């Protein structure tokens, strides 16, 4: 799930 | 602002821009006859053909790689680029490669080994030849980019060069140009295509060719290894903690990735399968290309948060059973990592963030990323929290016990970050914690049961001989006995000796730079009275004029070159008192250059007051007005005096006219220690306005200035709130700050200073703010955010004050944060990590505390009598 | 002296500006009542906080080998912490390697810990040191004496604050010489008085002395054979691989008894250990080295008398190939084959010496350790390939002796291969000799290894193709490339050393930042005159760079340098020539009266003659200023003193030194009477007084005393061992002196210029610089002759400069007057080429001020 997987990085409460 | 300090020097704070020791292997590519190789950075090496430049924007090619096959992928990519004549660049050395493919770098700037720039026409053949020749080579996915077909070839639409493009093209290096518009280039972990730009046909085919076994609700933390997600497993509806590792990321100097120390973590949590206080691996598998680990969500706040709710900061009232609970927590840690060592599992990273405490006092040990399994060797701790990492190359069995020893000392006195700088500091604070815990009223059996376990953990570690560069720093094992003024003068002379010793050794190590080591909040500034060398020189001069010594030979030349450097760097993108040029000119006035001071102040007064943004005493016009008030009170011959009094009257009229338009009148939300993100207290709020207009009332008596004083008091006590017993402290959103810069210690100084003018109703707060500024343990020693301002508020302008009896408390409180170098004293600021000499955090604040206690008036701010 | 470092891959840098320091540290444990302070870059001091030592006393020097140095320190520090003695030790392992190395003075040799004890505790300190350093071994320190047997060594010297050794009220001063000197009048203790009271071969001379021992010329008593001798003091001669000279001597013995039957390779005659010093006594054969044989036999100017050079060089190269092949047959590899390791006698028989770096294994790629500059391999190669690279570079040296720049530019040897072929077919050699030498060189070229240049000097490319110069646009393109490569070299120097000098220069002027010869303002002046030559504009930040350099030069005046090539007098002239005049008159009227008086030198390079030149220029270009009479009167008294005594200013006669140092040079244009005549000729052009003409005629003869003829009528200045035709120190400055003052001198002086012009025009010139090099020769042969053409002269200048030119980015760079690293100055560098071009365009010479 390339996209999905990579979407995970664009969640919140980041760095 | 933004700070890029490094903990590379063993003694001092230094920026990463001054770091140049690179012993790692250099990356290089062959250079043809009609090509040039140029570097204009610290990270990248640019290759370009002779007399050929690229466009200003377009599709750039990114190429990622492994660590092993990184030198031989540069040969392949450069060989491709030498027929398809495109401008390409690559990373300098192997250390830059590790720090770019590491863990704590931004996800949009990471993974880029080689960046190529084909214009618009060579791109189609360039991508095909790179796809044909990069077989067998693997690399990390770059999150800002998109993978071309299967090789590590990554594309984005970005900015190629800075301006070029005929005259200047009227564009910047951060904004793209799509259909004659301004669209900013976002450097984030996402693939952003600006809307409206003409995609080529093969790139249109490339872009047009675009269930988990859990339910992720949110994310906790993000890094270059990948996020830590708070998920819930679909097969059990039970909340777990996720952790991913995108491939070939998290590179360290050992040569490992985050995909190797995750099979290591799975093996470690499988061996320790049933231990109370230990997470269990519940799911492990690869999705697409990212593998995920599902560990058990251990409840509880971290150890620093549990300590902040439970350490006796002020009294033993309510916290009357702290030592028994801390002993139970420490025994829980000892049991957990001693049952872990029987299974040959070594944690190798034990600090206050890796221990979680429940509401029922149950310990959990987390973050098993850095686990070792075979003892057998003197190993190196790779990434450790400062204050908790072992000093030497030791066995894995002793690194965990060193971490447990530092947790044991943390639970008994919360100053650990100076044990990484001074060897034996845990015995320096041991006696202080014993005195504090017998002064509060604790039972002797609780202190004895704590100290037996701490002393048994001290013998479980390794005793070594200090051979590093920080072995000149010794702890203060002997407490000084202060009985007369000669004992105070001996301490002051030791402070003056240690200050110049540390300054001379800093100037020995770093030539052609600052003459003093300064805390990282003010490394790249040399102005204003918080972080400048001129303030330390002023503190040294008033220390010499305290015990009646002479200058230290070259002091006159040092202060001459410091003043000349301040004149040469006299900017205008500031006007501040504690970060700018009003404080510099008040130092120059106080050092003995009063005529030059009033000359330069009347030279730049109008522009340096007109060009300003803030309103506080720190970096607003109040500092300029206070310097002008000191200059016209000490010297009644200023020709610019009428413009000073008229500007004070205009500021008074604006203060009565506009409500809550000077700074924030409220609680706030920022919970950091950055001076530029604080808006309260003496330095950053209405208390600086009251300090200005309590001295303007003293010199140029008006009803408007007393009205401003009462308005400042009435505006300031809105944010001040009653605590559990009798304490009035300011809320920074999540925590309470009684310090001199941001809280209760700055307000009480002018309520006590202006006590004759001010009424009774807000002199009644002098008792509510008195025991809110007298705790038993203060974390930092500085005058601004620490103990020396807490002491000064409690003692100065309080009447019937004895110098010797106040200094006997002061030195006894100061032998907590001190270290010995030469025959003098040195001290670490508001981190404890490195040595500092500045006023706001380091030794010069203590020197000014002694000077202001002797003279009865402050030296941090003008205090005109 | 010059403490320059060959550590930067592109430019000369100072050893004081060295901060790499891989260099694993030496550390000793610090007690509570002790401090550790490191003031030097090599020593680390420890003292017991506030306790000092006496100013004179008996030192204790402790030595160690490489392997046990970390353990001797942990014992000596533990002893010094008990008997509380101020001691110091070496910083790093690297500085231990250099202090126990080979090419270091024997006064500074073996000293690892220098204790500073007291007299009262000295007996107990030495007893504890002998007790706990028993069994450890170390080098012998020649300036000290061993206590009993352990590496404790004792010296009476100066403990601290300079070198005065005042005893019984008399200055004695200690010397760091390799001998044990007890100064007169010491209160020697009883134990130090008891301690002070307790050859099969004949040595004729000693050729070389080093830290390994010495190379002696001896004779056996039993055989009466003249040998050469080698010494290896134990644990002395350390390199970075951890071997000593005692092992290199054993390897040399093994190699020279393996190669016993080969001619040209010495045989072992005597190998014995006397006292503790190993001695090796191999055969000394007759002959001079390859450099002296080539200086005697290469056709430097013409082929007359050297018609058979390419036959004898072919035979000698075949002898070297045969020797290396027969050595490689027995798996013996020399690993240092340069022009100093090869002797050739009067019968032209080759001999190969100095087998100290010998190897015996060809199965692993190794690194050349003591590589000669220009002969070492660029990469980690096989030892046979390293020897064949050395033989190939020796072949190129015999064919065209420019070999130092092949260590900086990859492909320089094939660049000078075409130049040598053109020179040999132009001199009139046979085709067969050229082909027979070239087939051997091309055969040796294929026996080496090819590689990719991945070093930082990959940006320097050889000038492969000769520029076709037909019209003035070609000269403008060449000059634009010169000025475009100059800025690239300058910026890439600025990147790696911030807050330092703006331009990179020779090692003769790393400390000099003033004047024409070695400063930054002069190179900015060269760039400005080049921009004015091309009628272009300055690029982006020349004004800011020039202003910052001018203010830095203002802030770095010192009155001890009153010369225009090293001090204030040239900075003022450049600042006048950079665009602002009235500032330069202000500095001149401020500093003239003090810098003409505070002057010890009296040459052009450093002395008052340069001050008088830059005063004469300022009063000629500006006729109305107050200090005009003070310059005329100073030159009048300076010419009266020249008429009083010509030998009182410089040396009239043959020189003694044989070095390229400007301070060691005492004749020529910038250093002798030729520039005195230059100043007096300009004084005759301005004042028109006959006294200046008489002084110029005196200076002509005072220079021409030290000029001898030869068999080919070439007038060269005799330095004592070598003949100099160059501009600064030779006959080219004299050629410009007669050529500039052509209408004033008599015809007897003009008869010498025909013989001077043959000396300034050789076939091969070693250096490309404007002072000690080819550009000065070209200026002397093509300035002020009769008409001065421009296209033809610039064509010959560019064709001759293509021998030495580098290529960086879109332009040309230059390696200096060593050839090793890049220079940009107006003596050894690119700005010399720049002002050579501008001085060819504009008539007058632009190295010295002149009038119209
Ligand atoms: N097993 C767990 N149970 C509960 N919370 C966890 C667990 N693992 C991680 N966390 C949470 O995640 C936060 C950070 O933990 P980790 O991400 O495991 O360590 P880390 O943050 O990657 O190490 P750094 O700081 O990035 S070098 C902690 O503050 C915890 O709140
Ligand atoms: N076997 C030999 N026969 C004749 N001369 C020799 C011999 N060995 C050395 N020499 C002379 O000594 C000089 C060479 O010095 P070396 O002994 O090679 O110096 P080294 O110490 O071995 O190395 P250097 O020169 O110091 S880097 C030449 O001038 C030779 O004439
Ligand atoms: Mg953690
Ligand atoms: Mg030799």
């Amino acid at each position: 799930m390339l996209e999905e997987v990579l979407k995970l990085q664009l969640m919140d409460a980041k760095e | 602002m933004q700070y890029d300090f490094s903990l590379k020097d063993p003694l001092f704070f230094t920026l990463t821009d001054d770091d140049l020791t690179d012993f790692s292997s250099k990356y290089s590519a062959p250079l043809p006859y009609d090509w040039h190789e140029l570097s204009n950075n610290s990270e990248w090496v640019n290759q370009y053909p002779i007399g050929f430049t690229t466009e200003r924007q377009g599709w750039k090619v990114h190429i990622s790689s492994d660590y092993k096959h990184s030198h031989e992928v540069l040969e392949v990519v450069s060989k491709v680029c030498h027929e398809f004549r495109v401008v390409f660049k690559y990373l300098k050395t192997e250390k830059v490669f590790v720090l770019r493919n590491g863990k704590n770098i931004d996800r949009g700037y990471s993974g880029k080994f080689i960046t190529c720039y084909p214009n618009i026409e060579s791109l189609e053949g360039f991508l095909k030849e790179l796809e044909r020749k990069l077989k067998g080579y693997t690399g990390p996915y770059i999150l800002s980019d998109r993978r071309w077909r299967e090789a590590p070839i990554y594309l984005r639409y970005g900015v190629f060069r800075e301006s070029i493009p005929e005259l200047e093209g009227n564009l910047k290096s951060d904004e793209l140009l799509v259909s004659g518009k301004i669209i900013k280039d976002i450097r984030s972990p996402k693939f952003i295509i600006p809307e409206g730009l003409e995609i080529p046909e093969f790139l249109e085919k490339w872009l047009k060719d675009i269930e988990f076994p859990f339910t992720i609700e949110s994310a906790i933390r993000f890094s270059n290894c990948g996020g830590i997600y708070n998920a819930t497993l679909s097969s059990s509806n039970k909340k777990i903690i996720l952790r991913e590792a995108r491939p070939y990321t998290g590179l360290d100097f050992s040569g490992e990735y985050s995909t190797e120390r995750m099979k290591s973590e799975r093996r470690a949590l499988t061996i320790l399968k049933d231990i109370d206080g230990i997470p269990n691996v519940f799911w492990y598998g690869k999705l697409w290309e990212h593998n995920f680990l599902g560990v058990e969500k251990m409840d509880g706040i971290p150890l620093n948060h549990w300590l902040t709710k439970n350490y006796p900061l002020y009294d033993s009232k309510g916290k009357e059973k702290y030592l028994y609970r801390a002993k139970n927590i420490l025994k829980q840690l000892i049991s957990i990592v001693e049952r872990a060592h029987k299974h040959s599992v070594y944690h190798q990273d034990i600090h206050f963030g890796n221990i979680l405490i429940d509401r029922s006092d149950r310990l959990s040990l987390i973050d098993w990323e850095q686990v070792r399994f075979d003892n057998s060797k003197m190993v190196e701790q790779k990434m450790a929290a400062p204050g908790y990492g072992s000093w030497i190359d030791d066995y894995p069995s002793k690194i965990d016990w060193y971490g447990v020893k530092q947790i044991a000392h943390y639970l008994y006195f919360p100053l650990i970050e100076q044990t990484s700088l001074v060897l034996g500091y845990d015995q320096q604070t041991f006696k202080v914690a014993h005195r504090n815990f017998v002064e509060m009223g604790y039972s002797d059996t609780d202190i004895k049961n704590m100290e037996v376990i701490i002393n048994a953990l001290d013998n479980k570690c390794s005793t070594f001989d200090n051979l590093s560069e920080k072995k000149i720093l010794k702890p203060c094992l002997n407490n000084l006995v202060i009985n007369s003024k000669a004992d105070i003068n001996d301490f002051a002379s030791r402070l003056g000796k240690g200050l110049l010793t540390i300054s001379d050794e800093w100037k020995r190590k770093y030539k052609n730079k600052r003459i003093f080591p300064v805390h990282y909040y003010g490394l790249k500034i040399n102005q204003g009275i918080a972080f400048s060398d001129l303030g330390i020189l002023l503190s040294y001069k008033k220390l010499i004029d305290l015990l009646s010594d002479k200058v230290d030979n070259s002091y006159e030349e040092i202060k001459n070159l410091a003043i000349q450097t301040a004149i040469a760097k006299f900017r205008d993108d500031s006007p501040g008192l504690l970060d700018g040029m009003s404080g510099t000119i008040w130092i120059i006035h106080e050092l003995g250059e009063k005529q030059l001071a009033i000359d330069l102040f009347r030279k730049y007064y109008s522009e340096m007051l007109r060009k300003s943004s803030e309103k506080n005493i720190y970096s607003g016009t109040a500092g300029i007005l206070l310097v002008g008030l000191y200059l016209i009170s000490q010297h009644n011959d200023l020709s610019i005096k009428e413009l000073i009094i008229s500007d004070m009257n205009l500021f008074a009229d604006n203060y009565l006219f506009n409500p809550s338009d000077f700074c924030k009148v409220g609680v706030g939300d920022t919970n950091s220690n950055d001076p530029y993100e604080a808006d309260s207290g003496l330095l950053f709020g209405h208390t600086g306005i009251g300090w200005l207009f309590g001295e303007a009332y003293r010199y140029t008596k008006n009803s408007k200035f007393l009205k401003c004083l009462n308005l400042a008091i009435e505006s300031e006590l809105v944010a001040y709130e009653k605590d559990d017993f009798d304490r009035l402290q300011y809320n920074q959103g999540k925590r309470l700050l009684p310090y001199l810069s941001t809280g209760s210690a700055g307000l009480l100084l002018l309520i006590s200073r202006n006590k004759e003018f001010l009424q009774n109703s807000v002199l009644n707060n002098c008792h509510y703010l008195e025991k809110a500024v007298s705790p038993n343990f203060c974390v930092f020693p500085g005058i601004a955010n620490g103990m020396c301002g807490l002491f000064l508020s409690k003692n100065l302008y309080k009447s019937n004050i004895n110098y010797v009896q106040q200094c006997k408390e002061l030195i006894r409180c100061l032998e907590t944060y001190l270290c010995v170098v030469e025959d003098g004293f040195a001290l670490a600021g508001d981190s404890g990590l490195k040595l500092t000499t500045d006023i706001s955090t380091g030794t010069a604040g203590i020197i000014l505390t002694l000077v202001s206690l002797r003279n009865g008036k402050l030296e941090l701010l003008p205090s005109v009598q």
